[PDB]
């Protein structure tokens, strides 16, 4: 495509320099040129894939909730523009969502054979589903948040089966699939059960691991008792 | 309530 | 232009809510469509302008300065990468750089008729050029660094003449011209005394200002006051 | 060496 007369491993060495320099735009772009080669992504690059378009979508539903709080506010006549705006920025984080699960629809799921890349991927399915659910409003919310769940549940169940409770993938997966729950499915029960569940899980496996694999679950476990903390 | 970051940072 | 359709009001209240969501890349835009509408800007309209085009190109030149720093420390050969993409930085950023002066040729300062409007358009063209500066390296770096300079001296000249010593604006611009002396035309010297000369004069009229210009003009003080303990 | 902030803050 647009990056198609680039190296692949231009791109990616480029797309480390655009985190370097906080460019995370371009980051995205490089990496999107990375994947459209056809090649499988390792461990690395599957993780530049992520950063870059969790930095550019996160920075989008930031702005994306400062106006949809104004627009509520609004609901004196300010007359179109806030709506408009909002309705601008929700366009384009919807765009970015649809190309990030179209990369991962072609063909980036189906190649992915190994239980950590399947499951990476899974897990961005049901996030970017997610952030798609964040702004949905229409005939398609339901099942937008189906196929957030539908993702999310094809990972954890990859995940019990071939990774153990420690492993930072599995747990990070859990940590979003817990957020699902609270934020989106109004099933903050289930979230909560999740959570609870895969950090106690999570602790009886620790004395297995080195100290950098200690280190990496132990942070991700923080996590899920800091949201945990928040929920009850 | 928070998701996984993109970095350990 | 792009904009050419959007009412200029509704281009100056969505220029307020990108800078509320922190789009600082759609506030631009918007100034710049509101810019084109061919009317003078009051003063707050100028401070939308300005803010909007200092963080687009303050995010710029901070990249810029990562990826110059990653460069000169490889001058192993990584090859021809990161020189790219400092390129790739460098003329983007010098493009929003003669975007913005463009819109102060065509035709903010010629129809700026009172101090305050020209000599912020003036600081504003030093600023832009100043820039340039900061990337300039073939034959026409001087030229460059000498529209700075003349841009901000004839406005210096305007503002000894027209405003107090401690209007915020001429302050401002004393601040700037001297980060210009200092950085860009190696006259550290220059740079010192006018940060000082410009720290008395308005020291010595601080006694003739209410308390909301007081905060002004002693927070600008304190940006020269800072200079001034870093380069002595 | 800083220069003028685009607001107050
Ligand atoms: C979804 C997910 C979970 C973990 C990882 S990681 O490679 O183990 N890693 C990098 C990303 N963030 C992180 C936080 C804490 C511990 C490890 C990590 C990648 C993707
Ligand atoms: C170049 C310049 C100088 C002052 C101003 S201002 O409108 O007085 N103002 C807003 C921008 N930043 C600032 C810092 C300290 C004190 C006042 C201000 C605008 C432009
Ligand atoms: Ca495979
Ligand atoms: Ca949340
Ligand atoms: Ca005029
Ligand atoms: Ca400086
Ligand atoms: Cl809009
Ligand atoms: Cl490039």
């Amino acid at each position: 495509g647009a990056m198609g007369s680039m190296e692949r491993a231009s791109l990616i060495q480029k797309a480390k320099l655009a985190e370097q320099a906080e460019r995370y735009e371009d980051m995205a772009a490089f990496m999107k040129g990375a994947v459209e080669k056809g090649e499988e992504l390792s461990c690395e690059e599957r993780n530049l894939l992520s950063v870059a378009y969790k930095n550019v979508v996160g920075g989008q539903r930031a702005a994306w909730r400062v106006l949809s709080s104004i627009e509520q506010k609004s609901n004196e006549e300010k007359g179109p523009e806030v709506r408009e705006y909002r309705e601008k920025v929700e366009t384009e984080l919807q765009g970015v969502c649809d190309t990030v699960l179209g990369l991962l629809d072609s063909h980036l799921i189906k190649e992915a054979g190994d239980a950590e890349s399947r499951v990476f991927y899974l897990k961005m399915k049901g996030d970017y589903y997610r952030y798609l659910a964040e702004v949905a409003t229409g005939d398609d919310k339901k099942r937008i948040i189906d196929s957030a769940r539908s993702a999310y549940q094809e990972a954890m169940d990859i995940s019990k089966k071939e990774m153990p409770p420690t492993n930072p993938i599995r747990l990070g997966l859990a940590l979003n699939f817990s957020v699902f729950h609270y934020e989106i499915a109004n099933s903050p029960e289930e979230a909560i059960s999740l959570a609870k569940t895969t950090f106690d899980e999570a602790m009886a496996d620790l004395h297995t691991l080195s100290e950098d694999s200690y280190k990496d679950s132990t942070l991700i476990m923080q996590l899920l008792r800091d949201n945990l903390t928040l929920w009850t | 309530a928070g998701s996984i970051p993109g970095r350990r940072s």
